[PDB]
């Protein structure tokens, strides 16, 4: 009778955190959070570390309004998990050549405009090394960023993970 | 390396295989593994579909990391150049009774043998990379081949799919029936003048919706050693995995259930249900297996740094990633 | 009795069921069983095909003798008037972990519930009594019924099949494909005038050759409490049986391989390969499960004397029948 | 390629015993034997016990020539596993009323003939309580008899079972 297919995606307005059922040991060990709960309880564009592996990070961003210009010396990536983000790209005249992690590019980065991308849920874009990039969000959304722990990365495990 | 294979069997139509002291054969219903232990030849049966899905993963993953268990008797441990094939070795009861056997192999030899086994034991009617609802039977006598399903050629991802010199998108593939409701819209890329093709963005959910295999982490973005390896999961993970590094799972759609236990004891540690948006670290000292009733989108976040085993053995990295 | 059922699920189309503190539900791939242990709800997934085949046996055998294990977690124990349903109680590790639970039921209530589950969970496409090659998929959403397959009925044998007012023969049933080469010749009965129908003889091989189910011991001769219960075996015995008394197998055709484990642990003990004409005692303190690649003919010999179990439980009788 | 179907039955001339692999325990407790190997090594119609369950028994008999007349107070059953066996029946005027197990009915049993039955391989007949019966075999055959342990029953477990 029911032949509908429903691929369940979550959002800031509607999410249901999973569960860690302990038989033996500690829920702590699983660093268990949910990117929607996380974005729901964070400031716009606060880069909240939700995954950390040997200095590599997965950050959750609450996309609301307009972010600061960001830049890094290596490639980064962004996945829009909810909402709709516009991403502006500048090709810096003087790119960061060394170092790791996303850095503040400044109020008025110096470089040619490359254009922009319009990301809806489920969409991914490259954040090319040596570019500055800026996030635009009319409505609250969620951005997953793949990058490296840096000056802007916020850790608050005890706040976000099961215990 | 040179594979030891027999003539097709007169009744079943299949070849048996020899790998060091192991003998691998199959009939109409079972894969069968034999091995020496305490003066006698020991045997073990595994249903042919279960066996093929498992070996298919082991081959596609290059033996992965840590312990890939076909079932509670048979498995491999990747030693990154050498691979142990074992029977009962990591099974308290078989081990205590000393009926287990393990033998070490140069990766290319065991890999060649395994590819040859899939080729021979996979009939035209069975695709070891698909969920049961998607394929036919692995049962019966030899009956054609399915090279197209077991030899999937893949361009490696250098940076991101969709880039010119990189792994392709999937616009020439049908949407899987359990993702038929997923948007197929691509993001809009607006290049400023003189910048055509300098900006890149694709739909990951669309790309996943068109995945033709299950339980197969595949790279969709590279940030140095950090790899995003999403995969679409249906039914049951064809093996249970014993970890040797911390893994990270970000559940993107639907839900998956993980049985989590002791790498050696088998003792239950946790039962984890991961819903859309969940983030979980799977510790380096457990083994686990997943269950996904509906084909779901899972992001596996890997770390391709070469000296990881050293870091874990040294104590530089704890079994679980974060103290808090 | 009065079964506790939900309405059909809006998506799966299946009803869920409550039996004491046990909840039993199914989705497109897995049956799910939850129970209370260690202050929380505990859960366990079993592929719907495996679950239904095991449930089918437990219901056809009226809970059989002793332990009937669906898998290494879920099972029942017959008290011949009362029945235990358990999760983990006969798994050494789960019990050690204190996540096990056992509940006791009146036979009519559990039997009514199991029959409802079978009827609700079996689609028109799936025969829980057949081999996997003889039927379709148990997977997907609710889709019809298969009463003809789950509600088989044949007359109980009183003395021997073919007799007046006794259980029938099977001349009205087709020869199973995997016994197509078995003689269909009856025996010649030459009665001396005045004695017609006082002599009785049939072809047991013909009889089994037409058996339309697998792994279902069925009485073909009654000598006081001694019962001959042959059956045709294919694939894997859908349960792990844990004995409450001694039984004997006589292999009559082809072969079957038995895993023998501890009754209370589940721990492996021996691997017995039975060829044509082999005779084996299965002691009261083990459990076991068989594998039969080709549909084979097996004689299962039962002692149906009442109260035997107490003699074994108390230690008055050794678990094995014969000292030599 | 192959679509043949070969249901494997064994015989006196052709039989292969299976195997008992031990992990922990003793092969002994399984009283493992093969009826064709038992019939091959036994006197004609020597009622060899291959199964015992608290007084109930399964006997293997090597059918060769003509057997003595047998009788019992309760039903018995015979299955022919190899060869051809003809079973003669005699409705005794004074049936055994008490006791268990098959007993000798004597040289010249007293009663009305009931007829005979011809049993090939895979055939089973009732051996009705209070009748006398005997087997005739031109070719060497094998009979399984389901009955109770009596004075004719022979035990030789150390000889027939795996140790
Ligand atoms: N461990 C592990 C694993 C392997 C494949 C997959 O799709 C998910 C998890
Ligand atoms: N014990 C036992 C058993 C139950 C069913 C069957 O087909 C064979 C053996």
């Amino acid at each position: 009778s029911n032949v509908a297919v429903n691929t369940v995606f979550a959002s800031l307005d509607n999410f249901r955190k999973g569960t860690v059922e302990i038989i033996s040991g500690e829920a702590r060990h699983y660093a268990f959070s949910n990117i929607f709960e996380v974005a729901q309880n964070s400031k716009p564009y606060e880069k909240v570390v939700v995954g950390l592996n040997l200095g590599y990070v997965v950050e959750t961003l609450r996309a609301e309004g307009q972010s600061p210009w960001f830049t890094a010396a290596h490639d980064e990536f962004a996945i829009v998990m909810d909402g709709e983000v516009r991403v502006e790209f500048l090709k810096l005249d003087a790119p960061s050549k060394h170092g790791e992690g996303t850095h503040l590019a400044g109020e008025l980065p110096v470089g040619k405009p490359m254009g922009y991308v319009l990301l809806k849920r489920g969409h991914q874009c490259l954040l090319p090394a040596g570019s500055a990039y800026r996030f635009e969000a009319s409505r609250p959304g969620v951005i997953l960023q793949q990058t490296i722990k840096g000056p802007l990365s916020v850790e608050k495990w005890a706040e976000i993970c099961l215990k | 390396d040179d594979v030891q294979a027999s003539p097709p069997h007169a009744v079943t139509g299949y070849r048996s295989f020899q790998l060091g002291a192991f003998e691998l054969s199959r009939d109409e219903y079972f894969a069968r593994i034999t091995w020496p232990a305490k003066g006698e030849t020991r045997s073990h049966l595994i249903p042919a579909d279960i066996f093929l899905r498992a070996m298919m993963r082991d081959v596609a993953w290059g033996f992965f990391y840590g312990w890939v268990n076909f079932d509670h008797v048979i498995g491999t441990r990747n030693y990154y150049g050498k691979v142990d094939l074992y029977a009962g070795t990591f099974n308290g009861t078989l081990k205590a009774a000393g009926v287990n056997y393990t033998e070490n192999f140069e990766t290319p030899l065991i890999m060649a043998t395994f590819k040859a086994i899939l080729r021979d034991w996979t009939n035209a009617t069975f695709d070891p990379f698909a969920a049961p609802e998607e394929t036919g039977s692995a049962f019966g006598r030899k009956n054609g081949e399915n090279l197209e399903c077991i030899e999937r050629f893949r361009i490696a991802t250098k940076r991101m799919p969709g880039l010119q010199d990189d792994s392709p998108l999937r616009n020439d593939l049908p949407v899987n029936r359990q993702f038929a409701d997923v948007s197929q819209d691509e993001p809009e890329v607006h290049a400023a003048e003189g910048f055509e093709g300098e900006l890149h963005a694709f739909s990951l959910f669309k790309y996943l919706s068109r995945s033709d295999v299950t339980w197969n982490p595949s790279v969709t973005s590279v940030c140095k050693a950090s790899l995003f390896c999403p995969t679409t999961e249906e039914f049951i993970l064809p093996v249970f995995h014993g970890n040797d590094r911390v893994e990270w799972f970000i559940q993107m759609s639907d839900e998956i259930v993980w049985d989590v236990g002791d790498k050696d004891d088998g003792n239950p540690r946790a039962r984890i249900t991961m819903r859309a948006g969940d983030v979980c670290a799977m510790p380096a000292d457990i083994r686990h297996q997943g269950y996904s009733t509906k084909r779901s989108m899972l992001m596996v976040w890997e770390n391709a740094t070469p000296n990881l085993p050293h870091l874990y053995e040294s104590g530089e990295l704890k079994p679980y990633p974060i103290e808090f």
